[PDB]
RNA sequence: AAAAAA
C-alpha cells in the first residue's frame, strides 16, 4: 500500500532478485574486526 | 461441551461425459497434498487428501512403515462416523500393497482425506476411486515410494481397485446393486482405472 | 541407454539381468534395485518374470562404481544419520556424565546442509547423546560439561555409532567440531562468536563464557 | 476505586493472594520453581502454567481466552532465564463475577492480573518490573470513560476495555504496556483519551498496591 | 527500614565496585542492576531478603534431604516436594569405599551441604562438610520429628545466635537439633511427649512470626501436655 | 506374534499347490464350535459361540415398538469388544459393516418385523465379544445368525399398540451370514486361523442371504505386512467357494 | 503484537496490544490504525459482495 | 506428582497415635472446628476447617428434564479439583480415585436420600425445569474433602433462592430480584459426612485399632482404612461408604455411628443458626435503607 | 534391573 492507500501488486521478478541479494550477502558475511588493548606486550 | 462451542443444547438443527480436476503440491504444511474434484451428470465430488510423513516413532522396532488414513467431513455432515472408519480400513488394505513398506523401517505415514464438497442431484460408494485417486497422488507427490499406480472404478455400487495395469486387484468394495455384474464391473471399473491412471502420472508430469 | 529415461511410478525400466557383445566378448551388465526403485515379480506366458520397476517419478540414472545401479531421481527422506557424517545439533539438555541433544540438519558430501524438517515442541525430532569422553581428545577422563556445552547452543558434531533406535552417539573430539552459534546467558544476552578452542567471546557486551568452539 | 488485598493466604502453596474489587473476587495461588513434565520442559527459559477457572461451571473456551491473555501480562514480568528448565503453577480462581459473565470477561481478567501479580510477589520469583490491571468502559449515552466500573454500568455501556501497563522506577515511570483489550464501537479518539485516565488512575493502583506488599511483607522480615 | 520494589532505580551508585548476591539481577545485555524482588536491600555486600517458601540449590547451604530413591551412581534425595531431585553421591560420605557402598534406604533422613549447584545442571549434596571436623552434624538423622517453616524462619534460626528459639527451648528440655536452609527443622528428644511440645511451638512460632511471644508460646505449649 | 522363521515357514506350506493347513483342514474344513441360545430370560434372543482358539461371542436381542415411517432402520446392531474401546478403528468398522449385512433393504425382510400399518418391531442387536485371536467379523455373524433363529416377542392381539400377556411371538427369518476368506498366494481358504491370516496375502469377506451370494463384499487385509495385489480369477474361485459350500455351514447350524 | 478490527465507517471495534520484547510508542498506534484502516477499507470493496 | 513423607515421620505420627496424640492437639473423636462465611451474593458460602479451606457456589438455569424422569428436576455436582489446593493435585482430571469419591459420596447424600425436592424444581412437566448445580471450589488441602464439600453444599442450598417463576400458557417467565424475593429451595433434612481413619500399628500385637475423625493431610496419607458416614439431626443413616480398607467388626462400624451423631448435630444446629444471623442481617440491612429515603 | 565372601 502506497501513500494513497492503493494496492499494488508487487511483481514476482521483485521477490526474487530480493532472494538474490539475500543469498549472495549471507554466504559472504563481513569479518568483525575489534581491537583491544595490550600493555604488556612489547615491541623488538 | 467445555471443549468447543456447541452452542444452545435446547435447540434443533435445520429440518426440510465424466470430468477430473487435479492439483497437487499447494499446501506447505505437509510432505505432499492434493486436490481433486470430479464432476458427472448431476452428481460432483470434491475432496483433499493431506500427507503427513515418513516421521520417525521413537522406540519403534518395526522393520517396516505404518500406514494410518482417515476421513473427514469437511462441510457437509452426511457420512457416518462408523462408515468413514470401515472406508479408511479399507483404504489402508489397499495402499498396504501400492506403498513400499520396507523403505521405511522405524517410521510411520499418516493420511489425512478431507470431505469437502459432494452434491448429487450406495452412496459413499461412489467417492471410493476419488479417494484412492486423491492418496495415490498425494502420496507420489510427498515422495513415497509405490510400487504401483492405485486406481479404481464404480459400478452400481460395485467398486474394485486395480494396479499393474488392470492385471491384478488390490481393493474390492461390493454394495447392494445387484448379481451377475461381476464380470461387467470389471471390466467398466479397469476402463476408469485406466482414465484415472493416465491422468493421474499426467498431473504428476506436468506441473 | 536402451531403457526409459522418465519414470513414473510403477513403470517398467529394465530386467533383471542384461548383456552385450562387444570386442568379440560377451559383457555381463547386472542390474540392481536403488533408492527410488523396487524389484519386483511380474507374470507373462505363464511363466514368472522379475524386472526392475520405479516407485518414485523422475528420472532414471544408470552409474557404475570400482554392475550397473538403477536409481531414480526425484525433482531429505533418503538423507540419514550414518557413522562418519557431520550433524548440527542444539542443546536439549544438560547431565554430568552426559549431553544429550537433538539433530537439526545434515551436512552432505562433495558447503551444503540438509535440513531435517520436524516438530520440536512435540518429540519428533531425532534426538543426539554427546558422551563427556567425546568432548575432547585433549584430556578424556575429566571434563566438566558445564564449561563446555549450554542449553540452547548450537553444536557442530560427527556421529560415531547409532546405538539403539533411539539416540545417537556424536563426539567434537576434533577442530572442526565444537559449539558454532551460541548467546551469552543461555540466549538472554547478545551474540557470542568463537576465537579460541576454549574460549567463547562476545564483542558487544565485552562478556566471556566457557565453551567448547570449533575452527573457522 | 476502593480495593481490598490480602498476602500469603494459602498455606501449602509457595504463594498466594486474595485480590477483591467491587463484586468481582479472584483468589490466585502460585507453586514454584518446581519440577516440569516432559511435556513442559523449556531447556533455557521458565515454564508458565496458567489456570483460570470461573465462579460457576468448569471452565470453557471463554477461560481459555483468560489464560492467554493473563499469559501475555506475566510472560515478560518473570525473568524466565533466572530458571532454566523448570515449572511454575499461576492457578487463579473465581470466586464471584462482579458482573455479567455471559456477556463481559473484562472485569475478572483485571482482577486475575492483579491477583497473579500479587501472588508472584508472595511466591518470591525473580520479576523484572511490577505490573497494574484496571477495567474500563464507555457509555453510549455520556460518552464518558469510566474507570473501573461496576456491573450495572457495563450493560448499559457501549464499549468494554481492559488496561495493565508495566511500570519501574518507584512505581512512576512506565516501561511498556503489557495489555490492552478493547470490545464494542469506540473511535480513535476516545483511545487517546483512555490511555489518559488510565495511566494516570493505574498509577493510583501502583502506589496503592506497593502499600500492600510493604503491610504484608515486612513483618516476616 | 528501605522497602525495595522491583524495576525501581539502584539507589548504589555504579561507579564504586560492589559484589552481586541473591536478589538482584544482572541484566546480560544492558548490563544494569536492577531488583527482582520484595523486601529490605541489605548493604554492609549487596543482596535482598524476600519472604519465599520455596528452596533453591545453593552453593554451601545446609540442607535436609529425604531419600526417595536408590541408584547405582549415586542417591536421589528430595530437600522439598515437587521440586527437582538432588544428586548425592556415595562418595559423599565419610570413611567412603569403592564396592562397599553406605547403608542408606528411601526415605532416611539425611543432613548434608550442598557442593556443587549450577541453575542449569542437577544439584549435588555431600554427607560431610568441606570442611568442620567432618561432624556438624553430617549423616543420617534417626527417629525424631521433622517441621516445614518458610525460608525466613530456616536461616535466622541457623545462622543468627540472637534468635530467641534454641535459647528457649533449651531451658524446657534437653535436646539435640538440626536445621536445614530449605525450610526443614529436624528436632529428636528423650520421651515423646518433648519431641511434640517442640513440634507445636515451632508450628505457632512460625505461625504468628514474632520475637517476644517465643517464651509465651512455650510456656503453655509444654504444661499442655501435662 | 511370530517370528519370520514361522511365518516364512507357514507361508511357503500354504503357498504350496497341495497346500498344507497348519491344523491338516482342506481349504474348505471349518473349526469346530459350541454355540449354546436362550439363556437370556430378560432379553428376547440370546446367543454365545466358542471357537477352536477360545474366541467367544455372545449375543443379545431385544425390541421394542416405533413407527416404521418415522425409522427406516428397524434393525441396530451394536458391537462392544471386549479391551477395547466404542470408538476403536475395528470396533467401529464391525460396527458398520454388520449393520449393512443385516438391513432392511439389503439381507433382512422388513414385513417380517411388520405387526400393524402404524407400529411395528424394532430389533435390538447387542455384541459382546469376548475373547478374539482373530477377525471376529464371521465369528459374531455366526452368533447372530443363531441369535435370531430363537427369539420370542410379544404375541400381538389385534390387527390393522396391545400384546400377549402370555403367549409369545417366534421370529422366523433367514439371517445373513459372513464368510471370511484367506488369500495365500495362488489358493484359497475358508475360516482363517490366527496364524493362517498373518501371513495371508489378502483376505475376502463375503456375505450370504437365501442360498445365494449378497452384498457387502469386501477386500480385508488380515495382516499389515504380506498384504500383495491378488489375480481377478482369485475372486471368481473365493465366491464360487462360499457358494457351495454354504449350504452345508447353514444344514450345520440349523439344527 | 498488535491486532485492530477496523469498519470503513472509521470506528474500531477489537483492539489487542501486547507488549513483550519491546516497547510501543503511541506513534506506532497511530501508524498501525492507519495502516488497518485501508487494510479495511480495501477488504471492504473488493469482489463487489 | 506424589507427596514424599520421610521414615521418621512415619514412625513419629505413629507412635503418637499409639500415645493418644496427634500433630494439630486435637481428640480421636474430636471434629476440626468449622466456620462458614457468606458472601455478598446468595448460595455463595466459605467453610473452613483448620488449614482445610474449601468454596461453594450455587447456580441455577432454565432447562429441560429427563425423558426418563419428566416430573422430576436437575441437580448436578462439580468437585474438580485445581492445584490451588496443592501441586500434588493434576489439571483437569475427573479420573481421580478420592476426587470421585468425594463427588459421589455427596451426591449420595443429596439425591438418593431425598434431603433436597427435585419434584419442586419441575416448571412444566416434561417440558421445562430448574437446573441447580453446585461447583465446590477446593481452595486449601489439609485434608476432610468429603467433610467440608459436605457442609458447604448443604449450607450453600438452604441459603440459595431461587427466582419466582409464573406460569403464562406455554411461555416461561422471570421476575427480577427487585419486583419479587427469590424463593428458597426445601430442604427436608440436612445430611453431614465424618471422615473416619484407621490405623494399625506394630508391637503394643493381637487385638490393636486406632481410629481418628477427620484426619490432617499427613495422617491422611498413614491411614490403613477410610470410612465415610453421613448423618441427620433426623436420627437416620444418610449413606455411609466402606470400601476395603483395614476390616472392622460391626461393632466398631455402630461405634462411628455413634461417635459422628454428635458431631453432625453439633454442627447442623450451627449452619441453621448462621443461617438465621445472616437472614436477620439482610432484613435489618433492608430496613435501615429504607428509613433513609 | 547394582548385589555376597576374601
Ligand atoms: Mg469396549
Amino acid at each position: 500500500y502506497s501513500k494513497d492507500g492503493l494496492p499494488n501488486k508487487v511483481k514476482t521478478e521483485d521477490i526474487r532478485i530480493r532472494a538474490q541479494n539475500f543469498k549472495s550477502a549471507l554466504a559472504n558475511l563481513e569479518d568483525i574486526i575489534f581491537e583491544i588493548e595490550k600493555p604488556l606486550v612489547v615491541p623488538v | 461441551d467445555r471443549r468447543r462451542l456447541l452452542g444452545p443444547a435446547a435447540a434443533k438443527p435445520m429440518a426440510f461425459e465424466q470430468e477430473l480436476s487435479l492439483h497437487t503440491g499447494f499446501i506447505e504444511n505437509c510432505n505432499g497434498s492434493a486436490l481433486v474434484e470430479a464432476r458427472s451428470l448431476g452428481h460432483q465430488t470434491s475432496l483433499i487428501t493431506a500427507v503427513y510423513g515418513p516421521r520417525s516413532i521413537r522406540g519403534s522396532f518395526t522393520s517396516q512403515g505404518t500406514i494410518s488414513i482417515q476421513l473427514k467431513n469437511g462441510l457437509l455432515e452426511k457420512y457416518n462416523t462408523n462408515e468413514l472408519k470401515e472406508v479408511s480400513s479399507f483404504l489402508m488394505g489397499i495402499f498396504n500393497s501400492v506403498v513400499n513398506l520396507s523403505r521405511y523401517p522405524k517410521s510411520g505415514i499418516d493420511i489425512f482425506v478431507y470431505l469437502t464438497y459432494d452434491k448429487d442431484l450406495s452412496q459413499i460408494s461412489s467417492l471410493i476411486p476419488h479417494c484412492i485417486t486423491s492418496i495415490t497422488l498425494a502420496l507420489a507427490d510427498a515422495g513415497i515410494e509405490l510400487v504401483d499406480m492405485a486406481g479404481a472404478g464404480e459400478a452400481n455400487g460395485t467398486v474394485v481397485s486395480f494396479i499393474k495395469n488392470g492385471e491384478e486387484i488390490v481393493g474390492f468394495w461390493k454394495d447392494d446393486g445387484d448379481d451377475e455384474d461381476l464380470l461387467e464391473c470389471l471390466d467398466r471399473c479397469k476402463e476408469q482405472y485406466n482414465r484415472y491412471r493416465d491422468l493421474m502420472i499426467s498431473c504428476l508430469m506436468n506441473q | 541407454f536402451q531403457f526409459p529415461e522418465i519414470a513414473y511410478p510403477g513403470k517398467l525400466i529394465c530386467p533383471q539381468y542384461g548383456t552385450e557383445n562387444k570386442d568379440g566378448e560377451d559383457i555381463i551388465f547386472n542390474y540392481v534395485p536403488g533408492p527410488g526403485t523396487k524389484l519386483i515379480q511380474y507374470e507373462h506366458n505363464g511363466r514368472t518374470l522379475e524386472a526392475i520397476t520405479a516407485t518414485l517419478v523422475g528420472t532414471v540414472r544408470c552409474e557404475e562404481e570400482k554392475n550397473i545401479l538403477v536409481s531414480v531421481l526425484p525433482g531429505f527422506a533418503n538423507n540419514l544419520p550414518k557413522e562418519g557424517d557431520i550433524v548440527l545439533t542444539r542443546v536439549t539438555r544438560l547431565s554430568l556424565q552426559r549431553a544429550n541433544v537433538e539433530i537439526l540438519a545434515v551436512e552432505d558430501k562433495p558447503a551444503t546442509f540438509s535440513v531435517s524438517q520436524a516438530s520440536s515442541d512435540l518429540g519428533e525430532t531425532f534426538r543426539g547423546i554427546i558422551r563427556s569422553q567425546d568432548v575432547r581428545s585433549t584430556d578424556r577422563d575429566r571434563v566438566k560439561v558445564i564449561e563446555c556445552f549450554k542449553p540452547g547452543d548450537i553444536v557442530r558434531a560427527q556421529v560415531l555409532s547409532l546405538g539403539d533406535g533411539t539416540n545417537y552417539y556424536l563426539t567434537t573430539a576434533r577442530n572442526d567440531l565444537g559449539v558454532v552459534f551460541a548467546r551469552a546467558a543461555n540466549g538472554a544476552g547478545g551474540l557470542m562468536y568463537a576465537t579460541d578452542w576454549q574460549m567463547m567471546t562476545s564483542p558487544v557486551t565485552g562478556a566471556t563464557e566457557k565453551r567448547k568452539c570449533a575452527k573457522p | 476505586m476502593s480495593v481490598q488485598a490480602e498476602i500469603g493466604i494459602l498455606d501449602h502453596v509457595d504463594g498466594s493472594s486474595e485480590f477483591v474489587s467491587q463484586d468481582t473476587k479472584v483468589i490466585c495461588s502460585v507453586t514454584g520453581p518446581i519440577e516440569p513434565k516432559a511435556r513442559q520442559e523449556l531447556p533455557t527459559q521458565l515454564a508458565l502454567e496458567i489456570i483460570v477457572r470461573p465462579a460457576k461451571g468448569v471452565a470453557t473456551t471463554r477461560e481459555k481466552v483468560l489464560e492467554d491473555k493473563l499469559r501475555a501480562v506475566l510472560t515478560p514480568l518473570i525473568t524466565r532465564h533466572c530458571y532454566p528448565r523448570q515449572l511454575c503453577q499461576i492457578t487463579c480462581q473465581i470466586l464471584e463475577s462482579g458482573e455479567d459473565e455471559a456477556e463481559f470477561s473484562l472485569r475478572e481478567l483485571s482482577c486475575c492480573i492483579n491477583a497473579a501479580f500479587l501472588a508472584l510477589v508472595d511466591a518470591g520469583i525473580a520479576l523484572n518490573s511490577m505490573c497494574a490491571s484496571i477495567p474500563i468502559a464507555i457509555i453510549k449515552d455520556t460518552s464518558d470513560i469510566i474507570v473501573d466500573p461496576t456491573a450495572e454500568q457495563l450493560k448499559i455501556s457501549l464499549s468494554v476495555h481492559t488496561l495493565a501497563l508495566e511500570f519501574v522506577n518507584g512505581g512512576k515511570v512506565v516501561k511498556n504496556v503489557l495489555l490492552l483489550d478493547s470490545n464494542g464501537d469506540f473511535n480513535e479518539d476516545q483511545l487517546f483519551s483512555l490511555l489518559e485516565l488510565g495511566e494516570q488512575k493505574c498509577q493510583e493502583l501502583v502506589t496503592n498496591i506497593r502499600r500492600i506488599i510493604q503491610d504484608n511483607i515486612s513483618p516476616r522480615l | 527500614s528501605t522497602f525495595i520494589f522491583p524495576g525501581d532505580s539502584f539507589p548504589v551508585d555504579p561507579t564504586t565496585p560492589v559484589k552481586l548476591g541473591p536478589g538482584i539481577y544482572c541484566d546480560p545485555n544492558t548490563q544494569e542492576i536492577r531488583p527482582v524482588n520484595t523486601g529490605v536491600l541489605h548493604v554492609s555486600t549487596a543482596y535482598i531478603d524476600y519472604s519465599s517458601k520455596r528452596y533453591i540449590p545453593s552453593v554451601n547451604d545446609f540442607v535436609i534431604g529425604v531419600i526417595i530413591g536408590t541408584f547405582s551412581d549415586s542417591y536421589k534425595v528430595s530437600l522439598q516436594n515437587f521440586s527437582s531431585s538432588v544428586s548425592l553421591s556415595y562418595m559423599a560420605f565419610p570413611n567412603a569405599s569403592k564396592k562397599n557402598r553406605p547403608t542408606l534406604q528411601v526415605g532416611d533422613l539425611v543432613y548434608a551441604r550442598v557442593c556443587t549447584a549450577e541453575k542449569e545442571l542437577e544439584a549435588e549434596i555431600e554427607c560431610f562438610d568441606s570442611t568442620t571436623g567432618r561432624d556438624a552434624g553430617f549423616g543420617i538423622l534417626e527417629d525424631g520429628m521433622i517441621i516445614d517453616v518458610n525460608l525466613n524462619f530456616a536461616r535466622q534460626l541457623l545462622f543468627n545466635n540472637d534468635f530467641p528459639l534454641l535459647k528457649v527451648l533449651a531451658a524446657h528440655t534437653k535436646f539435640e537439633v538440626a536445621i536445614g536452609l530449605n525450610g526443614k527443622i529436624w528436632v529428636k528428644c528423650e520421651e515423646l511427649s518433648n519431641t511434640l511440645a517442640c513440634y507445636r511451638t515451632i508450628m505457632e512460632c512460625c505461625q504468628k512470626n514474632d520475637t517476644a511471644a517465643f517464651k509465651d508460646i512455650a510456656k503453655r505449649q509444654f504444661k499442655e501436655i501435662l | 506374534s511370530l517370528s519370520v522363521a514361522e511365518k516364512s515357514y507357514l507361508y511357503d506350506s500354504l503357498a504350496s499347490t497341495p497346500s498344507i493347513r497348519p491344523d491338516g483342514r482342506l481349504p474348505h474344513q471349518f473349526r469346530p464350535i459350541e454355540i449354546f441360545t436362550d439363556f437370556l430370560p430378560s432379553s428376547n434372543g440370546s446367543s454365545r459361540i466358542i471357537a477352536s482358539d477360545g474366541s467367544e461371542c455372545i449375543v443379545s436381542i431385544k425390541s421394542k415398538v416405533v413407527d416404521h415411517h418415522v425409522e427406516n432402520e428397524l434393525l441396530q446392531v451394536d458391537v462392544d469388544i471386549a479391551g477395547q474401546r466404542d470408538d476403536a478403528l475395528v470396533v467401529e468398522t464391525i460396527t458398520s459393516l454388520l449393520n449393512k449385512v443385516l438391513k432392511s433393504g439389503s439381507g433382512v425382510d422388513s414385513s417380517k418385523l411388520q405387526l400393524t400399518k402404524k407400529y411395528s418391531f424394532k430389533i435390538f442387536v447387542d455384541v459382546l465379544v469376548i475373547s478374539s485371536h482373530s477377525h471376529p467379523v464371521s465369528l459374531i455373524s455366526f452368533a447372530i445368525y443363531s441369535a435370531l433363529n430363537s427369539t420370542y416377542l410379544p404375541k400381538l392381539i389385534s390387527a390393522f399398540p396391545t400384546f400377549h400377556d402370555y403367549d409369545m411371538v417366534k421370529l422366523d427369518i433367514n439371517p445373513p451370514l459372513v464368510f471370511i476368506l484367506a488369500v495365500v498366494g495362488n489358493n484359497m481358504l475358508l475360516d482363517p486361523a490366527a496364524n493362517e491370516s498373518e501371513v495371508a496375502n489378502n483376505g475376502l469377506i463375503i456375505s450370504w442371504s437365501n442360498g445365494k451370494i449378497t452384498s457387502p463384499i469386501r477386500s480385508v487385509a488380515l495382516n499389515d505386512s504380506n498384504v500383495k495385489s491378488f489375480k481377478p480369477h482369485l475372486l471368481k474361485q473365493g465366491l464360487a467357494m462360499v457358494e457351495k459350500y454354504a449350504p452345508d455351514v447353514v444344514r450345520s447350524l440349523e439344527n | 503484537t498488535i491486532s485492530i478490527l477496523a469498519a470503513p465507517s472509521g470506528n474500531y471495534k477489537q483492539l489487542t496490544l501486547v507488549g513483550g520484547g519491546a516497547k510501543i510508542t503511541p506513534e506506532m498506534i497511530k501508524r498501525s490504525l492507519l495502516l488497518s484502516r485501508v487494510r479495511a477499507d480495501d477488504l471492504s470493496t473488493r469482489f463487489n459482495i | 506428582k506424589d507427596i514424599e513423607i520421610s521414615a521418621s515421620e512415619s514412625k513419629f505420627i505413629l507412635e503418637a497415635l499409639r500415645q493418644n496424640y496427634r500433630l494439630d492437639g486435637r481428640s480421636f473423636d474430636q471434629f476440626r472446628d468449622v466456620e462458614i462465611t457468606f458472601g455478598k451474593e446468595f448460595g455463595d458460602v466459605s467453610v473452613k476447617m483448620g488449614n482445610t479451606k474449601v468454596h461453594c457456589r450455587i447456580s441455577c438455569q432454565i432447562a429441560q428434564p429427563y425423558e426418563d424422569r419428566p416430573f422430576e428436576g436437575l441437580f448436578v455436582i462439580s468437585t474438580e479439583i485445581s492445584p490451588m489446593a496443592g501441586s500434588q493435585f493434576e489439571n483437569g482430571n475427573i479420573t481421580g480415585e478420592d476426587e470421585v469419591l468425594c463427588s459421589r459420596i455427596i451426591e449420595k447424600s443429596v439425591r438418593r436420600s431425598g434431603a433436597l425436592d427435585v419434584e419442586g424444581l419441575c416448571i412444566v412437566a416434561g417440558s421445562k425445569c430448574w437446573a441447580v448445580r453446585a461447583d465446590v471450589h477446593f481452595l486449601d488441602c489439609d485434608g476432610g474433602f468429603i467433610d467440608a464439600s459436605c457442609i458447604a453444599v448443604m449450607a450453600g442450598l438452604m441459603h440459595f433462592k431461587k427466582p419466582d417463576i409464573t406460569v403464562h400458557g406455554e411461555q416461561i417467565i422471570v421476575h427480577p430480584v427487585n419486583e419479587r424475593e427469590p424463593v428458597p429451595l426445601g430442604i427436608l433434612h440436612i445430611p453431614i459426612c465424618v471422615t473416619f481413619s484407621f490405623f494399625n500399628p506394630q508391637d503394643t500385637e493381637t487385638n490393636s485399632e486406632i481410629s481418628i475423625i477427620d484426619a490432617t493431610l499427613k495422617e491422611e496419607l498413614l491411614r490403613d482404612g477410610v470410612l465415610t458416614v453421613t448423618l441427620n439431626k433426623n436420627r437416620e443413616v444418610v449413606q455411609v461408604s466402606k470400601a476395603g480398607g483395614l476390616p472392622m467388626d460391626a461393632l466398631t462400624l455402630m461405634k462411628c455411628c455413634h461417635e459422628a451423631y454428635s458431631i453432625i448435630e453439633k454442627i447442623t444446629d450451627q449452619i441453621l443458626q448462621l443461617l438465621k444471623e445472616d437472614s436477620e442481617k439482610r432484613n435489618k440491612y433492608a430496613a435501615m435503607l429504607t428509613s433513609e429515603n
